[PDB]
């Protein structure tokens, strides 16, 4: 803002010449100023260069969405510049990385599932994930059991009703806190199993603990825990397949 | 040969014939925009400004 | 698409023919005789008809 | 109405000159600059 | 016969119905002029953008 | 698991190998398309010979 003979107030700028023009005269103070658009020779990174490869090889094993990846390589490239944590495996950090942005995501995998894609034991991704979360200073979110329920009961091709039957079970149950102390993938592969069980897609607790990765007897008590309510657990939309009293005892 | 106006490879053509709907067509044309996180501040957003 | 409501060379109304065309080859007309019963005389109004093709009737195949 | 001509302003086309400055880039016969001696470009589309 | 006298016209004409296409190159579509627009900012020559 | 192969459409490896017109037009499809394209980042695609 300025002007020969007043102080500019405001300076508009122009599509045509492209031009910055001052209104209280028309003057073209601007004259055409403004733009109209308005390795082996690697050494920094060649094993964080590697290492993006190695998330990109890992990461999308799984078909995660790039968006995803992405953060992932900024989450990184982040822990890389602190260099606090910087005497700690690369591959460590990448699969913590990717933990983390899962549930940036609001979708978070589980450390079995990410131990599937990498080398490094789950107490070792979650002590470098609490040395991320000390090194980048950010909080989480908590799991919830319906992120699950679909691609499992997708992996078991089940119909939408009864895996969303399996969600208000489980729903109903953790705000009835019917299994304290539990981990929410163990009580929601149970209500799948009460869900599958209450559908003619019944399927046995090993081949859903398969699934899950949890042990048959986990669900086995979790089942316990849940099967006093079984009746009154299910969504009042619902069609049985099988009595609630003719459900199965383990 | 009528006035001139169709020499030399031209055509002249009836113009309340076009007025009824004689080679009238439309023309479609799409856009995109993809919102995107560069970087991990410089995010976009669709929004007013 | 849809048949013009207007002939494009004369002007006269044609759009109101079409199902009566088709009612009248549907029984045993010539394309020839069909046209003379509906009153196009000039081969410019006959040819309105005669090289019409519908294709309104296959975009409502599709679930709106 | 797009491509201009500058045109220097004599005693023997003034009012035919300011005529055409009275309508600016809305009438097309009209004008979209006036350049004084200074070298001061002003613009007639913002104009007040 | 003459359209604007209503003579008629020496010769005879050939007429007769034919087949014609409408090409995809419009004049909406080619137009364009430049007078005083922006430039680039290294070498100070006309830029379109 | 290895990986993922493109897939020429209307092969006997798509989904729409061998419907009917009726089960065509439900899934927004023209029953007058050739076929015999990919479909790679949303483009179609065809090899020449
Ligand atoms: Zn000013
Ligand atoms: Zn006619």
């Amino acid at each position: 803002v300025t002007c020969p003979n007043h102080p500019d107030a405001i300076l508009v700028e122009d599509y045509r010449a492209g031009d910055m023009i001052c209104p209280e005269c028309g003057l073209v103070v601007g004259d055409r100023v403004i733009d109209v658009g308005s390795r082996t020779m690697s050494s920094s990174d060649r094993a964080m260069m590697n290492a993006f490869k190695e998330i990109t090889t890992m990461a999308d094993r799984i078909n995660l969405p790039r968006n995803i990846v992405d953060r992932t390589n900024n989450l990184f490239k982040q822990v890389y510049e602190q260099k606090s944590l910087k005497g700690r495996a690369n591959d460590a950090i990448a699969s913590a990385c990717l933990y983390i942005a899962c549930r940036q995501e609001g979708v978070p995998r589980t450390f079995k599932e990410i131990c599937a894609v990498s080398r490094i034991s789950k107490k070792e991704i979650g002590r470098c994930f609490k040395l991320i979360l000390k090194a980048l200073e950010t909080s989480v979110d908590l799991i919830t059991t319906g992120d699950f329920m679909s691609r499992f009961c997708s992996n078991l091709c089940l119909p939408k009703q009864v895996q969303m039957a399996a969600t208000h079970i489980a729903r109903k149950a953790v705000e009835l806190d019917l299994v304290p102390g539990r981990s929410p993938i163990s009580v929601a592969a149970a209500a799948i199993y009460m869900a599958s069980q209450a559908s003619a897609e019944k399927r046995t607790q090993k081949e859903i603990g398969d699934i899950a990765g949890v042990a048959d007897v986990t669900i086995r008590q979790s089942y316990r825990l849940i099967y006093p309510r079984a009746p009154d657990l299910f969504p009042t939309d619902f069609k049985f397949d099988t009595p609630v009293d003719k459900l199965p005892q383990l | 040969s009528y006035t001139g106006y169709n020499q030399e490879d031209s055509v002249i053509m009836n113009r309340s014939a076009v007025d009824r709907g004689f080679f009238r067509s439309v023309f479609y044309r799409s856009y995109k925009e993809q919102e995107s996180k560069k970087g991990f501040d410089q995010e976009e957003v669709f929004e007013k400004p | 698409m849809i048949i013009p409501v207007r002939c494009f060379t004369c002007g006269k109304i044609v759009g109101n023919k079409w199902e009566a065309y088709l009612g009248l080859l549907q029984a045993e007309y010539t394309e020839g005789d069909a046209l003379d019963a509906l009153g196009l005389k000039r081969y410019c109004c006959r040819r309105m008809l005669l090289a019409h093709v519908d294709l309104i009737e296959k975009l409502l195949n599709y679930a709106p | 109405a797009n491509m201009t001509f500058a045109e220097i302003v004599t005693p023997f086309n003034i009012d035919r000159l300011q005529e055409l400055v009275r309508r600016g880039n809305s009438q097309y016969p009209g004008a979209k600059y006036i350049i004084r001696d200074n070298g001061d470009r002003i613009d007639l589309r913002f104009h007040p | 016969y003459n359209g604007f006298t209503g003579r008629k016209i020496t010769s005879q004409i050939f007429i007769g119905p034919t087949y014609y296409q409408r090409l995809k190159h419009m004049v909406d579509d080619k137009i364009h002029s430049r007078a005083r627009g922006p430039i680039q900012i290294l070498n100070r020559q006309p830029m379109e953008g | 698991f290895i990986g993922k192969i493109p897939i020429m459409l209307r092969s006997t490896y798509c989904l729409l190998n061998g419907l009917t017109d009726r089960d065509l037009c439900e899934l927004n499809e023209c029953p007058l398309d050739p076929g015999g394209y990919f479909i790679i980042n949303g483009s179609e695609k065809v090899l020449i010979a």
